[PDB]
C-alpha cells in the first residue's frame, strides 16, 4: 500500500509539474 | 479617410490588447485558486 499510494502521487506531482512548466511558459508570458 | 481609419484601428488594437490584460489576470486569479 505505500509502494502503490507513493507511485500514484508521484504521477499527481507530475501533474503539479505539469503546471509548474506551464506558469513557466506563462512566467515569460508575462515577461512579454 | 485616413485619420478615421487610424482611430479605428488604434482602438481596436487598445480593445485587444486590454481583453489580454484581463484575461492574463484571469489566468493569474485561476492559478491562484
Amino acid at each position: 500500500i505505500k509502494l502503490c499510494k507513493e507511485r500514484l502521487y508521484s504521477s499527481i506531482e507530475q501533474k503539479i509539474k505539469k503546471l509548474q512548466e506551464e506558469r513557466l511558459l506563462m512566467d515569460v508570458a508575462n515577461v512579454h | 479617410s485616413p485619420i478615421e481609419m487610424e482611430e479605428q484601428r488604434m482602438t481596436a488594437l487598445k480593445e485587444i490588447t486590454d481583453i489580454e490584460y484581463k484575461f492574463a489576470q484571469l489566468r493569474q486569479k485561476l492559478y491562484d485558486n
